[PDB]
């Protein structure tokens, strides 16, 4: 029919792609950023212990 | 054709629904959709918001499949560009452990700009050829999605349907109900409480109720005032003259120009207001 | 029905038109102090900012109740029904 | 119509006496104070402070900064 | 009939778009001091809140009658049972 | 019979419309400075109280004759009587 | 007849209306800065509420005439007579 | 004569309720500078005060000339002699 | 003429009341300025009242044009002659 | 020719009486910030006197073009012509 | 039916004027307050400009309701349907 | 005819005096900043008067459409060629 | 066919009119506070001058909407059509 | 027809836009971009010179 079903049709579509995002888009970038803070404070870290 | 009937054209959806005689059919004019009750759906808006909903997880996908923990390729640095973003953005607002204020901020910011990004290709490109590829010559057809207010109003519901879920999760039943009734207008006797639980319940009620309502309709003013001008540019050119038609295309560049700031602000705006109002369902601001 | 109906499109202007006014002015004055007490106390932001979003629910309240009774003026009315 | 100014450092007094008005840089912009103004403190930049005497005489002492009362 | 019924239309526009420009106005004044008063003292923040909401009670007062009546004045007629 | 009756409903209007507007307005100017007051000296807010609220007497006092008088015109009418 | 009657019962809420919207802004103006005054020196309060005193007799000179004629028009209405 | 009488009246309205509006801002805006600068210098009192009513006298003097008029229509008539 | 004759009442109405509306305001915001300056500095005030007498006749230059005119279409007439 | 004679007669009032509230508003204004500046420096004056009269023709020059259009409209009339 | 036309082309003129008045006003308020912070401290214009956007969004929130209610009035018609 | 030439009146009449009100008041709030940065730091008036007139032109852009549009509609009216 | 073409040349003035207000009230708000940053920080003009037409932007969104429907209005009629 | 003149009026200012667009809004975003690679690709080296 014509108007109101839409506000359901929009929601699951934005319910779907959120979850979706929260599982395969999130997690693996934001684990690299994870990962390159700890290779720079593994660089400073090891400078300082060998000139100890 | 004159520009009334041009107008008029633009302002209406591709709906399919229950005819005089079965639930399978396209309505063929405006009233013929009008009759039609309830139970329904536009065909334009569902087909173009999943659409880049899709392209966007595909091409953010594309760079996290094989995200390098190193030496970041050209796509996957600007993707680290925007989860970066968000994530700083959350961490200035949300104090809280919620594994989902992250990533569906992500998913608002850059999907709302894409559904408004398409908004500058001209108006009358996408109407013409899905007629043309069709064959009809009286096709309704719109393009922007904002500019529709259901798409706009299932945004800002689902998002109010996340307020009332954290906030009976973390608070409780009793929580939300104490919330809703024992502030902001906290008596120091139980005499004088009660004659101020009516009036608590007014103010934060509307205050509950006028956020998804806020969301949906400050996109779809923008929005629909922006296309509109643009429907109404192009109506100078319809006039066959030649100062007209240079000062039309002087107005569409200075309007185009205008309206990206605007794309990119209504995007930002329903990103930060959503990381608000699910920030403030976690905590007791009072 | 001409008048009853075409005074109630006067109706809305003014429930919508007086709410739209004096939001923006009351945001811009809000807003103002929001800005300053922002720079007397950079550490302060956050607090600042989850208090000012606390008096923008009692500062909207009675213009949203406006755009509603408005709203609902435009798809039903109450004053057709009584000839 | 006269005031008692007293310019004075840390180390020692650079001006003492009577006057009819005293011209400043504040921190904020210019004054000029004159006979009965009201009670003010204020921070002053670097820069020469222009005294008038009862009557005609105008004293420019160059000031590196300071505070007025 | 049909001009009492299209003049109080009218007037319930007045009794609440009015309302909601004193209300959004008298917030935005009273608003921005508390956002100054809780810039300069962070301590101070939970004790002005509290004084606050004293003073928001006084504000709207009126404007709350202003729209009791106009809602009555849309769901019943107290003009048009006297004609 | 019908334009008294309809132009006093837009009396009614404007007596708690224009009495709303200025309220709180005023309000939010008195209560502002009164939270400035209270985060400078916050051990004179007993005081500072009683003096707003002798204040709040006099900024209230015509709206309250207003709405007095809009509440008279709504029930028993005395414009009706006069034709 | 009619016309009269329906147009001074819009007179009458001019004079109340535009009053109390003029004396409520100008006490929070007034009152406003008498708190502050307060807030800043303690002990001078009893002599700067006499001065609020006097000014708030001449901010209200002119309202008072207002509501006067207001309620001279309401109960003993001078132009009803004048046609 | 009925048209001319009912517009005579709201036109009484206009003259005082404008004037009053505006003087009761007005005082209020003279009025919080005079505690203002009473509360900083309580010696000056004596002065400020006999400078505040030159000032006051200006204030008023197109308002008292509007509430002049305003009588002069109510009392007699000038618009009713032309017919 | 009785359409003519009355909307010339509202015409001097507005004409008056809309200058003496803006006139108090104005002498408000000039003559609260007159008494900070005034508190400031004692000795100047002999020569900043000479000042306030300079603006004050450009505040009401407008003002005195719009009272001629109103007395002007009181005590004679120019639309009564359809000019 | 009675609905455009009358009509004008409040276009008019509109001209001069818009101007003459915003002439005055706008020199309340400017000239407070006048004395202002003469208070904090006494002999900045002779210059202060001279960039306010630049500012004034920018104030009133449109207020000026109100006035001419207004006294065109009381003695010519070019509406009557178009009938 | 020529009402109910006319009163709509008001109808939309009310409601984006006073939007375009209260936006225009809102923003002037508070763009000056982001000037003023980052003329007293230049480090800080990137975060102030951040929080500036973030109220451009609370401030010409009902604006925007009405803006698209007026566009909806000028090309479609609600109020035509109900005669 | 003459509901659209009477009606075209008042149009000129709004827009030139709309315009007329809100020019002056916005050139001293703008030249009221001009002369307190000039008695501040007399060194910089030529600079501030040039970025004054930079400000100016974007305070008289809309009103001097309003001007051009208002002579238009007096010296040819584009409504009386639309029946 | 009268009443719709002369109450679509008042949409007009609302329309242009109210936004010149607005936009002219806002940048004397705006541009004060950029000269008063001018003359405190001489060496921020150029930046402050960039901030400023950011925000001039937003103040002037809302107004040129309302200009261009507004000739839109006087050049072409969605009112007219409509019968 | 009127039509025909719509499609031409929108093309050329679109064409004037784009060209607006890519010659002067975008190149600063592909600055902004490639600068982030590079003070990445830097830190990572100063990491990598720790280690040796
Ligand atoms: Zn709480």
């Amino acid at each position: 029919m014509n108007i109101n079903a839409t506000l359901i049709g929009q929601s699951v579509a934005f319910f779907i792609f959120v979850l979706f995002c929260m599982k395969f888009v999130w997690p693996p970038v934001i684990a690299a950023l994870q990962e390159r803070q700890k290779k720079i404070a593994d660089g400073l870290d090891a400078a300082n212990r060998a000139a100890r | 054709e004159t520009a009334s009937g041009y107008i008029q054209h633009h302002l209406q959806n591709l709906t399919f629904g229950r005819l005089p005689n079965g639930d399978w059919g396209f309505a063929h004019t405006a009233e013929q959709a009008k009759e039609m009750g309830f139970w329904a759906f536009h065909v334009d808006t569902l087909g173009w918001s999943v659409l880049l909903g899709v392209v966007f997880l595909f091409i953010f996908r594309l760079a996290a499949k094989k995200a390098t923990s190193g030496q970041p390729g050209g796509l996957q640095n600007f993707v680290e560009v925007m989860v970066e973003f968000v994530d700083t953005s959350v961490k200035d607002t949300f104090h809280g452990r919620n594994p989902l204020i992250a990533p569906l901020a992500l998913t608002v910011f850059v999907w709302i700009f894409l559904l408004n990004l398409i908004d500058l290709v001209p108006v009358d490109y996408l109407p013409m050829l899905a007629a043309k590829i069709t064959g009809d010559e009286h096709l309704f057809f719109r393009a922007v999605a904002t500019t529709d207010p259901n798409a706009t109003l299932g945004l800002s519901i689902s998002v109010f349907a996340l307020i009332v879920f954290y906030s009976i999760k973390v608070k409780g039943i009793g929580g939300f109900l104490g919330e809703l009734t024992l502030h902001p207008f906290s008596s120091k006797n139980i005499v004088v409480q009660i004659l101020l639980i009516p009036v608590n319940f007014l103010l934060e009620f509307v205050t509950l109720i006028a956020k998804p309502v806020s969301l949906a309709l400050r996109l779809f003013g923008n929005m629909y005032a922006g296309e509109l001008i643009f429907i109404l540019i192009a109506v100078m050119f319809g006039s066959g003259m030649f100062l007209l038609s240079a000062l039309g295309v002087a107005l569409n560049w200075a309007w185009a120009v205008f309206h990206i700031l605007i794309i990119t602000l209504q995007a930002f705006i329903f990103m930060m207001l959503t990381i608000v109002y699910l920030s403030m369902a976690h905590e007791d601001n009072h | 029905m001409e008048t009853v109906v075409g005074l109630t499109a006067i109706a809305v202007a003014l429930l919508i038109g007086l709410g739209a006014l004096g939001t923006a002015i009351g945001f811009g004055l809000l807003g103002g102090k929001f800005l300053e007490g922002a720079a007397r106390q950079p550490e302060m932001v956050p607090m600042l900012q989850v208090k000012m979003f606390i008096v923008a629910g009692l500062l909207d309240a009675v213009t949203m109740i406006g755009v509603g009774i408005a709203l609902f003026f435009t798809f039903a009315n109450p004053f057709v029904g009584q000839i | 119509i006269t005031v008692h100014c007293d310019i004075v450092s840390a180390e020692a007094e650079i001006f003492s006496g009577l006057v009819e008005m005293v011209i400043a840089h504040g921190a904020l912009g210019d004054l000029g104070i004159a006979p009965g103004h009201a009670p003010l403190i204020t921070d002053l930049k670097p820069g020469p402070i222009r005294l008038v005497k009862q009557g005609g005489e105008q004293e420019v002492y160059y000031i590196s900064g300071g505070f007025l009362e």
